[PDB]
């Protein structure tokens, strides 16, 4: 995370840590399935060893964490890893239930009205260990609290040579400020980027950290973060269907 | 910090990436690859 | 002499307790299951289950299963409205 601050214990009881070649994370659902990107399990599905995903902890080199595993893992049959960053999400059951604590608590899934609490400028909240402005993976759990961005005006910045075009689908969401600065950044995949409802006082999932330019935090691009509220149907499925 | 062929996806290390239409930029996944 | 549904199994995250009267596990007796308070909410059911004649515990919906206790999802110490 770039220009944000450290976790309180308790701030984020939904953040996972997953380990492996790779450091990337998730958000814990109900207690026995974790959300994350489809890019970040997709290189494991011909790994010998589950997936190593840890709970509970501020500290990302906590020897002190809750131990999961994954036993399956669901990547979206639209994801397509050789062509572009469209429907980057991924469902992981793990091979046992977790105990619920302060540390430990699910996201909750958008409901129908979630978009109520996503409109632009909006201020949504990104967690995570990743690449801060020291240079390093983050020691501590960072977060930083950023806008959603009019979806066009961030289509408009990722068309502004020489970025890629039809790079962002309706599928994704943009959060950031247009100078740049705060943002997520190596490490951070997979994170949830999260919303309160004001009317429950409960937070919610409305994106994944998925992609962004090269360079984090640099002014005239966005994150850009899978829009979880068009995969309700396919997350309810995965979890009924297993 | 980058080369590589316009509008393509490709691997920058254990991150996926499209290519800019200078072939000197990217936009990337937001993987930190341990190696 | 009477059907007997035996012990009730419990219920993870929850617990249950004999209202018939002390371990009475007999035809027609009844148990009452709970998920700990405020981090997780019943679902399924009320919990109140009955000795059947087939010798299950049967709930008030007739199902055989065990109440599900779910954890009550996006609770955080974070501080909001600005405090």
């Amino acid at each position: 995370i770039y220009g944000g601050q450290k976790a309180k214990p308790g701030d984020f009881p939904w953040q996972v840590l997953i380990l492996g070649g790779t450091t990337a994370a998730g958000a814990l659902l109900y207690d026995n399935w974790v959300l994350t990107a489809a890019h970040a399990v997709y290189e494991q599905k011909h790994d010998a060893s589950a997936l190593d995903i840890r709970m509970g902890t501020l500290k990302r080199l906590s020897p002190h964490y809750t131990q999961a595993w994954s036993e399956a893992v669901f990547i979206h049959e639209g994801y397509t890893h050789d062509a572009g960053f469209d429907n980057d999400i991924a469902l992981i059951k793990l091979n046992n239930k977790v105990v619920i604590n302060s540390n430990i608590t699910p996201i909750c899934l958008p409901r129908k009205e979630a978009e109520s609490f996503m409109r632009t400028d909006d201020i949504g909240t990104a967690s995570g260990w990743g690449l801060t402005q020291r240079g390093f993976l983050a020691r501590n759990l960072m977060y930083v609290d950023i806008p959603i961005v009019d979806h066009q005006k961030c289509t408009a910045a990722y068309e502004k040579p020489p970025y890629p075009r039809g790079s962002v689908t309706a599928n994704m969401l943009c959060a950031g400020l247009e100078s740049g600065g705060k943002d997520s950044c190596r490490g951070d995949s997979g994170g949830a980027l999260v919303f309160l409802d004001s009317e429950t006082e409960r937070w919610f999932v409305g994106g994944i950290v998925s992609w962004g330019s090269m360079n984090c935090g640099e002014a005239g691009q966005y994150g850009v973060y899978t829009k979880v509220i068009n995969y309700i149907p396919w997350i309810e499925n995965i979890i009924s269907d297993f | 910090e980058v080369t590589c062929e316009p509008g393509t996806t490709f691997k920058d290390k254990c991150n996926t990436c499209r290519c800019g239409s200078d072939g000197k930029s990217a936009v990337c996944t937001k993987l930190w690859c341990n190696q | 002499t009477i059907v007997d549904c035996g012990p009730p199994d419990d219920l993870p995250s929850g617990r249950v307790e004999y209202i018939t009267g002390p371990g009475v596990t007999t035809y027609k007796a009844v148990i009452q299951y709970s998920c700990e308070e405020t981090f997780y909410t019943m679902k399924v059911n009320d919990g109140k289950y009955v000795c059947d004649a087939d010798g299950f515990w049967t709930s008030s919906k007739g199902e055989k299963s065990l109440p599900v206790c779910e954890p009550v999802c996006g609770l955080s110490a974070r501080t909001t409205g600005g405090r």
